[PDB]
Formats: C-alpha cells, sequence, structure tokens
C-alpha cells in the first residue's frame, strides 16, 4: 500500500532563488527514492536517486536526502536557473526495481527572469500579407506583471514567455494579443 | 536510440483502432505504457516484466498490450473514445539490486479522437513585421508568427533564417490556446516570437520564415468535403528584411 | 562434491505371477542432480514409468523415486538402469524375486 | 523407529551452466511428503493437496506466489551478475532449504541453509547471516554483502518467524484427516543374494506401512539376532514406506528363526512370519 506525497501545486521563483519541493512517502519496507525531471514538450528522465536510507542524490545543482525518519525525500536547489522550469516527479520503488514505480502528482516548476531593465510597452505588427491584420505585442515588463485574462470572447491574449538573444545576454518577457474585428492594442 | 515511439502524433474518429509502438534496444526486461493528462498526472495503462507477459495497471480499459518480443511494447486501441485523448508514454527499465533500475521514457505519443474528422483542420500562418515604434526605441525587432483555426493541436512551430533553423531569440507559447474554450472539438492557435537586432531586420537579403508541421489525416483517411483534405502538412509565413 | 547414486530396487506387494503390482527404483546419495533412470523388462526399457520430483537430504544429496504399475509372470525379469557422471557405465540393479 | 520434529520447508535447486543458462527446481515440502510444485515456465505454484494452501486465503497464496516468482526470477540474474566478483568457475550448482518445524513443547524452529557445489554455506539464526566454515571467504563474504540489503533481510524474517509457524499449524490442522492416519503394513519372506558357500541372506520385507516409525527384526522365538541388517525406510508412492530386513545366517543356523514387525497401526498384533 505505497504512496507519494509531494507539493501541493504550481511554484514560481525568480532566477537564483532557494528552491525546496517537499516530498514524504508511506511504504512498508525499504523502498528506494527517486526524483523525475519532466522538460516542457519532453518525457520524464531521473534526475536524481537514492537507493537507502540516508543516501543522498545529486544533479544539476539539486539534491535530495532519503529521510526514514521523517519519511522523506525532499527536493533543494541553493540557485535555479530558467532552465530547470520543468515537472518534478517524486517517486517509490520497492529496493532492487523488480516491482513498479510509484510516482506523486508531480510539481510544476516555473523559474521567472531577473529583469534589469524593465519597459513595458505595448507595439502593433502589421502582417507582412498585403491582409490588414494586426497584432498586439506587449514586451519588456519584470516578471511581477500579470498578464490580464482576456474576459472578451473573441479577443486572445497569450501567456506570457520568455525569450533570450544569448550573443547579447538579454531575456525579455512578452504577451501577444489580437482580435478580429473594432479592436485597439493594449 | 534509447526509447523510441511511432506514431508521435494521431488524429482518430470514435471507434476507429490503433496501434502505438514502443522500442527499447537497451535490453531491459521490464517496459510500461502510461497516458498523461492535466490534473491527474502520470497513470499506467499496462506493464510488461518480461517477453510474452503482460498485466494491467491502474487505467486498463479502453487498452489491450502485447509482448512477442522482448525489443517491443505494443499499445493497442480497439474502438477509440474521446476520453482517450491524451499524451501517451512509453518507459523500461532493467530489474537488478546493482541495475541502474530507473525507468527510461520515451518522447510520446499525442492522440485526439473527435466524433468527426471533419473538425480536422490545418492552421493558417501569419507573420507580423516588428513595429518601427520598438525599433526606434528599443534598437530590436520583434517578428510575431501566429498559426490559427487548426485542430487537433498537433502542430511543430519553427522559425528560419535565410534557411536556417533559429533558436536565439525566439520563444513560443509552452501550448496553443483554445479559439473558442467552451467548445469541446474546438480550433487552436499559437503564437512565437523572433526577435533580432533592429540592423538584421533592417538588411533587405534576410529571409525570415515561420514553419508550422501540422500533423492530420493519412492517405486511408476517407474524405468526401468540398474543402482540401487537412492532411499531414507544413504551413508557412514569410517576411523579407527592409531598409526603411 | 561428487557422489555416486545409491540403487535399490524393491516391489510393493509380494511377487505373485499374473496379478497388479508396483515396481520401484529408489536412487539416492547422489550429486550433481542430473541423472537418468530407466526401468527395464526383459532388458528393454519401460515407456510409461513415472517418478517424484527433485528432493534432497540434509547432506544435499538429491534423492528420486522411479516407479511403475505391473503384472509380472514366470518368464519376466524386472530391472532398474542407472546413467550419472559418477559412472563410466549405466549400472544395472535387478529385481530380485 | 526413530522420530523427530513435523516441518514444513521449501526447496530450490538452481544450475548455472554458463552465465547466459541458469535453471531453477523448487517445491515445497511437509516431511517425505510433497504439498506444493513449482512450475518454473509459467512461474505459478501447484498444489497437490486439496489443503495445500493451509488456512491461508486465496489473498495471502497469491502474495506468497507473487514474493516466490519474483525471487526465483531475481535469484538466477542476481548471482550472474554477481558471479565474476565472486569468482564463480562455470559450471556450478546451488541449493536451499527455508521453513520451520514443530517440536515437542508447541515450540516452532524456523531455518534457512544454503549450499554450494553439495556443500553447507550458510545458514539463518536469529534472522541473521551466519557463514558456514565449509562456505570458506565466499560465505564470508555472502552474508557481509546481504546485510546491505535490509530489504531482502526484512522479507525473509517475516516469512521465517511470522508467516511458516502459523502456515505450518494450519496446514497440520487443514490436512489432520491424511496426515493423522494409520495404515497396517503387510509383511513377507524371500531368499536374498548368498554371501557365501555355506551362508543365506533371509529378507524379511515390509510394505505399506504409514506413519513412518516401524520396527523390523528378525528373532528365534523371543532370542533377537543380532545380525540383523537393517535396510533404508524407502517411500511407496501411496503415501507408505517399504523396508526390509535382512539376515547373514550358516545353512543350519536358519531353520527356526522368524520375523516380527512392530508398527502403530496393528493395534499389538505384531506380525509374525516363520521362515520355512
Ligand atoms: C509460507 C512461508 C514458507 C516457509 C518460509 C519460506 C522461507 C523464504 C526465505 C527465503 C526465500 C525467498 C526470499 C525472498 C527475499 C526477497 C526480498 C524481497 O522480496 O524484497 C526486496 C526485493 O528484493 C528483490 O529485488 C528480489 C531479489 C531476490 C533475489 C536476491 C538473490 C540473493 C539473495 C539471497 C537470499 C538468501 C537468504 C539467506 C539469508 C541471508 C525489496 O525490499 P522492500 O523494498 O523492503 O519490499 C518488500 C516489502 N513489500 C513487498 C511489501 C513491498
Ligand atoms: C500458500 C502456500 C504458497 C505455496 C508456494 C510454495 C511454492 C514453492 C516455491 C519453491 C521456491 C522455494 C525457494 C526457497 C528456498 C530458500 C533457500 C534460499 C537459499 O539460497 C542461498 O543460500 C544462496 C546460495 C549462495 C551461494 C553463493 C554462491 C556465490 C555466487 C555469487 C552470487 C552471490 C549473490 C550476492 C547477493
Ligand atoms: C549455455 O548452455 C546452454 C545449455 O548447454 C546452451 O544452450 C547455450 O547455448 C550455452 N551458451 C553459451 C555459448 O554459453
Ligand atoms: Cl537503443
Amino acid at each position: 500500500g505505497n504512496s507519494v506525497t509531494q507539493m501541493e501545486g504550481p511554484v514560481t521563483l525568480s532566477e537564483e532563488a532557494f528552491l525546496t519541493i517537499n516530498c514524504t512517502y508511506t511504504a512498508t519496507g525499504y523502498p528506494s527514492l527517486f526524483w523525475y525531471v519532466q522538460y516542457p514538450g519532453e518525457g520524464l528522465q531521473l534526475l536524481l536517486k537514492a537507493t537507502k536510507a540516508d543516501d543522498k542524490g545529486s544533479n544539476k545543482g539539486f539534491e535530495a536526502t532519503y529521510r526514514k525518519e521523517t519519511t522523506s525525500f525532499h527536493l533543494e536547489k541553493g540557485s535555479v536557473q530558467v532552465s530547470d522550469s520543468a515537472v518534478y516527479f517524486c517517486a517509490l520503488t520497492p529496493s532492487g526495481g523488480y516491482q513498479k514505480v510509484t510516482f506523486g502528482t508531480g510539481t510544476k516548476l516555473q523559474v521567472i527572469p531577473n529583469i534589469q531593465n524593465p519597459d513595458p510597452a505595448v507595439y502593433q505588427l502589421r502582417d507582412s500579407k498585403s491582409s490588414d491584420k494586426s497584432v498586439c505585442l506587449f514586451t519588456d515588463f519584470d516578471s511581477q506583471t500579470n498578464v490580464s485574462q482576456s474576459k472578451d470572447s473573441d479577443v486572445y491574449i497569450t501567456d506570457k514567455c520568455v525569450l533570450d538573444m544569448r550573443s547579447m545576454d538579454f531575456k525579455s518577457n512578452s504577451a501577444v494579443a489580437w482580435s478580429n474585428k473594432d479592436f485597439a492594442c493594449a | 536510440a534509447g526509447v523510441t515511439q511511432t506514431p508521435k502524433f494521431r488524429v482518430l474518429k470514435t471507434g476507429q483502432s490503433m496501434t502505438l509502438l514502443c522500442a527499447q534496444d537497451m535490453n531491459h526486461e521490464y517496459m510500461y505504457w502510461y497516458r498523461q493528462d492535466p490534473g491527474m498526472g502520470l497513470r499506467l495503462i499496462h506493464y510488461s516484466v518480461g517477453e510474452g507477459t503482460t498485466a494491467k495497471g491502474e487505467v486498463p480499459d479502453g487498452y489491450n498490450v502485447s509482448r512477442l518480443k522482448k525489443q517491443n511494447f505494443l499499445l493497442g486501441l480497439e474502438s477509440a473514445a474521446p476520453s482517450q485523448t491524451s499524451v501517451y508514454f512509453c518507459a523500461s527499465s532493467m530489474p537488478g539490486l546493482r541495475s541502474s533500475y530507473e525507468q527510461y521514457f520515451g518522447p510520446g505519443t499525442r492522440l485526439t479522437v473527435t466524433e468527426d474528422l471533419k473538425n480536422v483542420f490545418p492552421p493558417e500562418v501569419a507573420v507580423f513585421e516588428p513595429s518601427e515604434a520598438e525599433i526606434s526605441h528599443t534598437q530590436k525587432a520583434t517578428l510575431v508568427c501566429l498559426a490559427t483555426g487548426f485542430y487537433p493541436d498537433h502542430v511543430e512551430l519553427s522559425w528560419w533564417v535565410n534557411g536556417k533553423e533559429v533558436h536565439s531569440g525566439v520563444c513560443t507559447d509552452p501550448q496553443p490556446l483554445k479559439e473558442q474554450p467552451a467548445l469541446n472539438d474546438s480550433r487552436y492557435a499559437l503564437s512565437s516570437r523572433l526577435r533580432v537586432s533592429a540592423t538584421f531586420w533592417q538588411n533587405p537579403r534576410n529571409h525570415f520564415r515561420c514553419q508550422v508541421q501540422f500533423y492530420g489525416l493519412s492517405e486511408n483517411d476517407e474524405w468526401t468535403q468540398d474543402r482540401a483534405k487537412p492532411v499531414t502538412q507544413i504551413v508557412s509565413a514569410e517576411a523579407w528584411g527592409r531598409a526603411d | 562434491i561428487q557422489r555416486t547414486p545409491k540403487i535399490q530396487v524393491y516391489s510393493r506387494h509380494p511377487a505373485e505371477n499374473g496379478k497388479s503390482n508396483f515396481l520401484n527404483c529408489y536412487v539416492s546419495g547422489f550429486h550433481p542432480s542430473d541423472i537418468e533412470v530407466d526401468l527395464l523388462k526383459n532388458g528393454e526399457r519401460i515407456e510409461k514409468v513415472e517418478h517424484s520430483d527433485l528432493s534432497f537430504s540434509k547432506d544435499w544429496s538429491f534423492y528420486l523415486l522411479y516407479y511403475t504399475e505391473f503384472t509380472p509372470t514366470e518368464k519376466d525379469e524386472y530391472a532398474c538402469r542407472v546413467n550419472h557422471v559418477t559412472l563410466s557405465q549405466p549400472k544395472i540393479v535387478k529385481w530380485d524375486r | 523407529a526413530f522420530q523427530g520434529p513435523t516441518s514444513f520447508h521449501v526447496i530450490q535447486t538452481s544450475s548455472f551452466t554458463n552465465s547466459t543458462w541458469a535453471q531453477t527446481q523448487g517445491s515445497g515440502w511437509l516431511d517425505d511428503l510433497q504439498i506444493h510444485g513449482w512450475d518454473s515456465d509459467s512461474g505459478t505454484a501447484i498444489f497437490l493437496k486439496p489443503w495445500s494452501k493451509g488456512n491461508f486465503s486465496d489473498k495471502e497464496v497469491a502474495e506468497l506466489e507473487e514474493i516466490f516468482r519474483v525471487y526465483i526470477f531475481g535469484f538466477a540474474r542476481e548471482v550472474q551478475d554477481f558471479a565474476g566478483d565472486f569468482q564463480m568457475k562455470y559450471p556450478f550448482e546451488i541449493q536451499g532449504i527455508a521453513g520451520c518445524e514443530l517440536h515437542s513443547g508447541g515450540a516452532i524452529v524456523s531455518f534457512l541453509r544454503g549450499a554450494l557445489g553439495g556443500l553447507d554455506f550458510l545458514s539463518v539464526k536469529n534472522a541473521s547471516c551466519v557463514p558456514s566454515p565449509e562456505g570458506g571467504s565466499r560465505a564470508q563474504k555472502f552474508c557481509a554483502l546481504i546485510i546491505q540489503y535490509q530489504g531482502i533481510m526484512e522479507t525473509v524474517r517475516i516469512l521465517l518467524y511470522e508467516t511458516c509457524p502459523r502456515y505450518l499449524l494450519g496446514v497440520l490442522n487443514a490436512g489432520k484427516a491424511d496426515l493423522q492416519r494409520q495404515v497396517k503394513p503387510e509383511a513377507w519372506l524371500s531368499s536374498g543374494p548368498s554371501p557365501g558357500p555355506g551362508r543365506l541372506q533371509l529378507v524379511c520385507h515390509v510394505s505399506g506401512f504409514y506413519p513412518k516409525p516401524v520396527w523390523v527384526m528378525w528373532m528365534r522365538g523371543e532370542q533377537e539376532q543380532q545380525g540383523t541388517q537393517l535396510g533404508d525406510i524407502l517411500p511407496n508412492a501411496n503415501w507408505t514406506w517399504y523396508l526390509r530386513a535382512t539376515l547373514d545366517v550358516a545353512d543350519g543356523e536358519a531353520a527356526g528363526l522368524s520375523c516380527r514387525v512392530k508398527h502403530s497401526s496393528l493395534e499389538g498384533q505384531d506380525i509374525i512370519l516363520y521362515w520355512r
């Protein structure tokens, strides 16, 4: 009658923040414990594991100590990178790996970047083709800025997304808005 | 190449049958078939402890499996239902006390079961030129690509510059949006941004292209409509750089 | 180690011509387990021969019981041919009447 | 005549020919009686008696079967993985026996002994690995390694000291109509291979008795012929026993001899057979 209980829901953290994803289990015996990471659009992959009590899993700056007394396997990282944005699954299987694995529901991690010079502005973009279609581009806002939901049936506002121009080491947040209407930007 | 899966994407009518193939050339004894839905997490359908042996998982109804050869784990849908709309993942592992008995997962298989194949629409792809106000104020140029009216949400968006795939200064929406969130078989929309230097956009020899790879109807899929058959195809849009 | 099988051949009931009986062949004290045991009737193998599942003694040496239902006549001669790795030739132990 | 404790034990015989080939034979016994078989191909337990499941529910039986199936599977894979390190030369064999026995006083003793090449290798005492002197450095290495796997030691401790004693008492009661019965032997005399020129071998056959303790002796009226060679107590397929008691005598010193048989089923009416 094994079970895995991990962090309730989505966790948003700024770039270089301390991360802690709590995980506790209930099992009879001496099971092995794992952390699986699932990157957007990908399958699950082992992050780290600890086959026996008091073992310590270490990978990509992340670490987790198997504490039998507190029946836990808490995930920790000193300085979260933007590339850590993924779903983290705590896992458990009887030792030997001869039996099925028990996964938690998974915790979503959203690592938001630190914008050094926030310059929020709304731009109107013209379609390259003859069509006089237009889109609205909300960009250069800070990470704490929330994207206002549509609350209009025919107006579409995307979620915020981060783009990195790696050559110039400039990151920027952006949301796109559009409508098939008269529709003014922002 | 580890754990592979075929198909990558599939759209089925209700009642239609299909087989998902999972292969591993790692000599792994154990193989697993899961489905992943939002809020539900990973749910095991069926699993195999060795060549010739299969067992039921948490969600086994509507599915059958087979392990004739140790290399492959076949997942079958005898009568597709809309509830079977999910992303299917195959895993494999090697038991043993000294073994690295963790699970190895395949890339995923997106499945969408619709009541009617005339709900399948390819995307419309449009490229929006950077704003002059952004160019003068930041000395940066953001192109926007918008793919609209596609169903199912089985698309791959990519940016091309002088016929080369770009990844830097690029950002695409994590998931396509529902154009009509209140209806089941609503069409989707996906937005992407390509930010470049103002000087780069200002060169008239630079060619920008937004490619959207759509997965839709196959050759064996019946089509009896005036509309063009919404087959697997590439829909693209372009913009050329410009001085003044 | 490498131990030679002890062979003992016996009948369930006293030998009485023209009436049903059981022929037994108990092979014990051998190692390794691999062994070939045959119950013979006038020098040729009996096809219908039942045997126990492999068991072993406290000393780890193996033992098996081979048996068959038979009806002996005045002219009939019975035996038990056993072949093991410790044997250079199959040892035949006859059933004394 | 000699009798020991009533025991339930499971046995294993594993032959490791090469690094890619290994075959395991397993069974379950209540003393000399086989109550369990193992179908190695399907990986299931075969119940040879209607009471072979004891007083254990169909859920608990399916849990133990699963433990043994995973064990028989894992055992050959783990030995073949560790053989390199232990310095094993192919081919070799392994034997195992585990279970529990009821003594006089209601004391159930649980046991687990392993062997390598028909020789003692290990034993279990107070839920702990005890390497055998015959096992050598390999047994000490095996016990030092197996301790590091607390899940295995916990599973072995549960099975030996909790699951087994109650399984035993349950199977003894469930099969008492077969276990607790009296079957009378039949006795006959014959003449054996001549032990010399002026010698005779008088054979006394005793067969069809249950339970196993028996007494057979050659007599001169009440004079116990001390030179009586006692054979082994041999099995009969129908859960009965066979025993033959021989006597080497000079041609003439065989005239007034008889065979006396004592068994628990005979109700004080010993079988006596005069040589003739
Ligand atoms: C009815 C009673 C009959 C009479 C008694 C019968 C006697 C039977 C005695 C012994 C025979 C059966 C032993 C079973 C032990 C397997 C251990 C196991 O299952 O758990 C581990 C799996 O470990 C594995 O992965 C299985 C691999 C077993 C092969 C190991 C070979 C070397 C061990 C050589 C061994 C030689 C031993 C010599 C002693 C030193 C996992 O541990 P866990 O994570 O804690 O999960 C268990 C709890 N749970 C299942 C609830 C989740
Ligand atoms: C291993 O032994 C088995 C039995 O003889 C045989 O079938 C198998 O081919 C052998 N393989 C090798 C090359 O070790
Ligand atoms: Cl591969």
